RNA sequence: UAAUUGCGAUAACGAACGAGACCUUAACCUACUAAAUAGUGGUGCUAGCGCUGGUUAUCCACUUCUUAGAGGGACUAUCGGUUUCAAGCCGAUGGAAGUUGAGGCAAUAACAGGUCUGUAUGCCCUUAACGUUCUGGGCGCACGCGCGCUACACUGACGGAGCUUGGCCGAGAGGUCUUUCCGUCGUGCUGGGGAUAGAGCAUUGUAAUUAUUGCUCUUCAACGAGGAAUUCCUAGUAAGCGCAAGUCAUCAGCUUGCGUUGAUUACGUCCUGCCCUUUGUACACACC
């Protein structure tokens, strides 16, 4: 005889912190979406060395997983998974909150709006250095993405009296929405204005 | 250094803050945009300090006007309103 | 449900519930010992009042003490405490604890909560485990 | 740790007073207040020589360190079972030729010569440089196989 | 003739002459790596 | 405590036998004909019981100097197995301690 | 009695599970699951298994944690219970195959070189 | 600067004169940091090397040298 | 291909040796043969209100713990692909793939490397002296260089909470009759940081002052994340928290191992070290 979990007297279940859904989220972007794995996760982590072969298509993901693991990390030092997990467990709420939308959609159209076009390498040939713009290859995106987002979180909390959940909800929305005042899309405008033009 | 107010506990305890205006301008005014917004973002947007904040959504919690859930951190959010369910 | 439940909720909503209870005994005698600064470097006194220093100390030591034993004076001073090599520059903290263990100890054993060992370190009684179990009887029915 | 310490100071005083001396290897197994001592000599004469003191006397060398009890010992002489596995007569046989000398290149060959005739897979002969007294070249040659590592 | 002391502390081997050691075999830090050849002790045959 | 077996009733048996040595394959040999002898004298005693092990594994530079990385390379395991008989007869006693197998093994018949 | 232990691991952290079948009320520790564990998104990870099979009275799943860092542990707990059930219903057997599982990782504390900082993160100078 | 239960009055027989304890001045702020530029001459006046150090005005318990006190002066 | 590693050719046919195999073990699998340190079941003492669980009990069993062996070693027999040919490349299953992972078994010979003070021997100084046994004192420092240790602060800072004792008893340090939640923080050169200073107290020791450690207490120092610039690291690795061993009468952490936390990038040779072939060479202790 039950006592045991509440959550809903069932169906299936949706998990993802078993408050959201995944499915629902759409990527826009045709060649993003392919990169991008959303048939199945939750929230509850893992590691796996899939290896970094090349080329075709490279291995799984998770974006939400890469996200709260770019926010222990940068930074810099000194941070835990457990008050790492929480920020975002917070987070997503307080996107969902802000939006009146699925978290993960949000954190899509953050990631697609903040990922560049193109990119700006620097090579010595000859006797000078060029930049005569560089391939994206569509993880780089992704997790170039990532890293814009996290670090003007970062930044804004280190410098304003705000917790971190609130600066990177602030700066995903604002990503997500397309306006310039997100440390995120700042950068993609700019990197992608530097590529066309040092060609 | 630049300088320095919302600042907290004596602003409190004084009318100016407490009385009215920042419970109904403040917390009440933001809450039709969106119908729930974070204890955190709201201190943020507003100007308004963690704790400054808190009590007033307390008071405000008393009167059935708003409803918290939670979270450790001090951290959760903030609902005015809300319905027929 | 209940007595079982002394054993098997998450520590501090069973801490909480339970320093209310503790709270009625006559002891809770701190006599001026705490003022100095038990602890590391910030570790007074007046936020000991509602679930402080002394009273959580105890509250809780007693919920380690059901599901664990035996105990001693030492067992519980780290426990709680730190006291970390110091890459000499340092501290981290300084948890004394030798002080505070042995003012918890001395009123629990006047109501007559906890007994001494020989060998074995502090036992339970049968008038400790009933106190403990009969307000976790209260504790459940709140919760759920 | 303390049975090991036992075993710990052992074998190194037997090592050190099994040293330069012309007989051959000496392996020591420790039963309570005997120590079995058995040495692979010809040599054997020198330490034995019935009651007296002398077969005696380097075995009770071991008693006094680390070890043990009032009692007596006991020692048992042997044989040979090919010298090259473990001797000190092997070490000692071109030491004493490496006093009064020979040619050395030769006595490098020789002693790799006799063993490998003997089977043993390989045998590797090193000697010190300061050949003819002038710098240091150092030198090996080794025939067979042979692995130390 | 009268007598003296003091500067009493740990201990070495014979074999080697120097004071600093270490002392749980009974010889100086030296002695006890070409001991550690040596295997006497239970353990150390060689290598890790 | 005292496994109880006449002589007048045997009131001795204790024993401890802790069998130390330096290679395993060598001492692995000697324990089992321990166990065959308590099986045949009348009452038969327990197996090999053989728990954990003394390390020091101590790392040292060798010396040059400078002796900066890449250490040269040393490790102590050891192995203790520690074998009682369910019974100690005064025949019991006799038997293992006259033929007793121990090159390295040092072998210590403990304590009433 | 029933009783089937087949003992999975991945990851540090050792859970041992005797099961007796009953009610679906769960041990950690041999204390409640929901209550003690608190902390948790993760721990609901378990839950699923003992819901979403629509077998909810087949198992009081007793497990017993012993020792690490509470997360290493979540993946060990799942495996026993599902092997067990594989054998009585082989029919079932589209449940363990289903529901994922599986891997570990296993590859805890790597060897301590000397020299290495902490153990092949030579240091640091030119 | 002083309390109910608690209160320090200096005790004990004549002399030592200086420098005293005055059974642990709390009474800690301008009693306290005027105390020390006494003490410090009290402590010259004593001979000691204490003393002697802050005449001769370096580093007073012995710094490492191998690199610091560049900000200092 | 890490590998004259192995194959296919060849004026060669062999042959050693390093590599690999070998051993070690962190991983492992264990279903088991072995035994119990221990895990787990059956008592008995209660508490909720043998029903649900906590405790210890008696050598009563089997087992993941234990450990010694065994066997399972895992690899392109085995399902697979175009293809001088042997192959490479990628994939199933599994618990990991052809170098399963460490480099710890690392060739000879060299560099007048380095050690005479971590370990002896020539040979001079010399020889009842650079014997001798000490006692007291030295490892100060206008500046450079090195390693290391702590910070600058919210992924924080504070307090409380998740050779070794029992226990009366102590500001810390001690002596013995005696075997991760929540008050607090307001992003403040501060509740940051602990530098330096000064008085005074216990222990180690004969002594603590240049040369103990712990500090009650109080001074409250620079430093706002670090130039020109550097070092490693290829997933339990970088980086971070601690602990015990050795050191050791004392001693900053040395050096050193166990666990614990836990990430990012890994295409390639696109400044530096190297390999084999290749040509040229006026070099040959060798582009210093």
């Amino acid at each position: 005889t039950p006592i045991p979990e509440e959550v809903q007297q069932a169906q299936t279940e949706i998990k993802l912190f078993n408050k959201w859904s995944f499915e629902e989220v759409e990527v826009k972007d045709a060649s993003l979406v392919d990169y991008v794995q959303v048939r199945q996760p939750i929230f509850v982590a893992h590691t796996a060395g899939r290896y970094a072969n090349k080329r075709f298509r490279k291995a799984q993901c998770p974006i939400i997983e890469r996200l709260t693991n770019s926010l222990m990390m940068n930074g810099r030092n000194n941070g835990k998974k457990l008050k790492a997990v929480r920020i975002i467990k917070h987070t997503l709420d307080i996107i969902n909150v802000l939006t009146d939308q699925n978290p993960i959609q949000v954190v899509v159209d953050a990631i697609t709006n903040t990922g560049p076009r193109e990119d700006t390498t620097r090579v010595g040939g000859g006797g000078a250095a060029r930049r005569q713009a560089v391939d994206v290859s569509p993880l780089r995106r992704v997790n170039q993405a990532i890293a814009l987002l996290t670090i003007g979180a970062r930044e804004a909390a280190f410098r304003n009296i705000k917790t971190i959940a609130e600066t990177l909800a602030e700066e995903l929305i604002n990503a997500a929405k397309g306006s310039s005042t997100s440390y995120a899309i700042k950068k993609k405008d700019e990197l992608e204005r530097v590529a066309k033009s040092n060609r | 250094k630049k300088k320095w107010s919302k600042k907290s506990m004596k602003d409190r305890a004084q009318h100016a803050v407490i009385l009215d205006q920042e419970k109904y301008d403040r917390i009440l005014k933001e809450v039709p945009t969106y119908r729930y917004v974070s204890v955190s973002v709201l201190v943020d947007r507003l100007k308004i300090g963690g704790s400054l904040a808190r009590i007033a959504l307390r008071h405000l919690e008393k009167e059935g006007i708003i409803k918290p859930i939670s979270k450790h951190s001090k951290q959760a959010i903030y609902t005015r309103a809300t319905a027929s369910e | 449900m209940p007595g079982v439940s002394v054993r098997d909720v998450a520590a501090q909503d069973f801490i909480n519930a339970y320093a209310s209870f503790l709270q009625r005994q006559g002891k809770l005698e701190v006599p001026g010992y705490v003022d100095i600064v038990k602890t590391s470097s910030g570790n007074e006194m007046p936020p000991q009042d509602a679930e402080g220093w002394f009273y959580k100390r105890a509250a809780s030591v007693a919920r380690h003490i059901y599901m664990r034993k035996q105990v001693g004076v030492g067992k519980l001073n780290k426990l709680y405490g730190g006291a970390k090599s110091r890459g000499v520059r340092p501290y981290k903290h300084i948890d004394a604890s030798g002080s505070i263990n042995r003012k918890v100890l001395q009123a629990l054993e006047k109501i007559g909560i906890v007994e001494i060992s020989p060998k074995g370190g502090r036992r339970i009684s049968e008038n400790g485990q009933r106190d403990l179990d009969r307000i976790a009887a209260q504790t459940l029915e709140e919760d759920e | 740790v303390a049975d090991g310490v036992f075993y710990a100071e052992l074998n190194e005083f037997f090592t050190r007073e099994l040293a330069e001396e012309g007989y051959s290897g000496v392996e020591v197994r420790v039963t309570p207040t005997k120590t079995e001592v058995i040495i692979r000599a010809t040599r054997t004469q020198d330490v034995l020589g019935e009651n007296g003191r002398r077969i005696n006397e380097l075995t009770l060398l071991v008693q006094k360190r680390f070890k043990y009890a009032p009692g007596t010992i006991v020692l048992y002489a042997e044989r040979v079972q090919d010298r090259g596995l473990s001797a000190v007569a092997q070490a000692e046989s071109m030491k004493f030729k490496l006093l009064n000398g020979l040619a050395i290149r030769r006595a490098a060959y020789g002693v790799v010569r006799y063993v490998m005739e003997s089977g043993a897979k390989g045998c590797e002969v090193v000697v010190s440089g300061k050949l003819r007294a002038a710098r240091a070249k150092a030198m090996k040659f080794a025939d067979g196989f042979l692995i130390h590592s | 003739s009268h007598p003296r002391r003091y500067g009493k502390g740990s201990r070495q081997c014979r074999v080697c002459s120097s004071h600093t050691g270490l002392i749980r075999k009974y010889g100086l830090n030296i002695c006890r790596q070409c001991f550690r050849e040596k295997a006497n002790d239970i353990g150390f045959n060689k290598f890790r | 405590v005292e496994e109880q077996e006449q002589q007048q009733q045997i009131i001795k048996i204790r024993i401890t036998l802790t069998s130390t040595k330096v290679k395993q394959l060598e001492n692995v040999s000697s324990n089992i004909v321990k166990n065959a002898e308590q099986h045949n004298l009348v009452k038969k005693g327990p197996v090999r019981l053989p728990t954990k092990v003394l390390k020091i594994s101590t790392r040292k530079t060798p010396n040059g100097e400078g002796s900066k990385t890449w250490e040269t390379y040393e490790m102590r395991i050891h192995k203790r197995y520690i074998d009682l008989e369910a019974p100690v007869q005064i025949v019991k006693r006799i038997t293992q301690i006259t033929i007793e197998p121990g090159v390295d093994v040092e072998v210590v018949v403990a304590s009433n | 009695a029933v009783a089937h232990v087949k003992a999975g691991k991945g990851l540090i952290k050792v859970n041992g599970s005797p099961i007796t079948l009953v009610e679906p009320e769960i041990l950690r520790f041999k204390v409640y699951e929901p209550l003690l564990l608190v902390g948790l998104d993760k721990f609901s990870n378990i839950d699923i298994r003992v819901r979403v099979t629509g077998g909810g009275h087949v198992s009081q799943v007793y497990a017993i944690r012993q020792a690490i860092a509470k997360g290493l542990v979540a993946y060990h707990q799942k495996y026993v219970d599902e092997q067990s059930k594989n054998e009585l219903k082989k029919a079932f057997t589209s449940y363990d195959r289903t529901l994922l599982i599986a891997d570990s990782r296993r590859p805890e504390p790597k060897k301590f070189g000397g020299k290495g900082a902490r153990s092949r993160f030579q240091k640091s100078y030119r | 600067q002083n309390p109910t239960h608690y209160k320090i009055p200096a005790w004990f027989l004549n002399r030592q004169n200086d420098i005293t304890d005055g059974k642990d001045y709390h009474t800690l702020a301008n009693n306290v940091e005027s105390k020390l530029r006494d003490d410090l001459e009290r402590l010259k006046k004593i001979r000691a090397h204490r003393g002697i150090r802050h005449f001769w005005g370096l580093r007073v318990r012995g710094q490492h040298t191998k690199t610091t006190g560049r900000r200092r002066a």
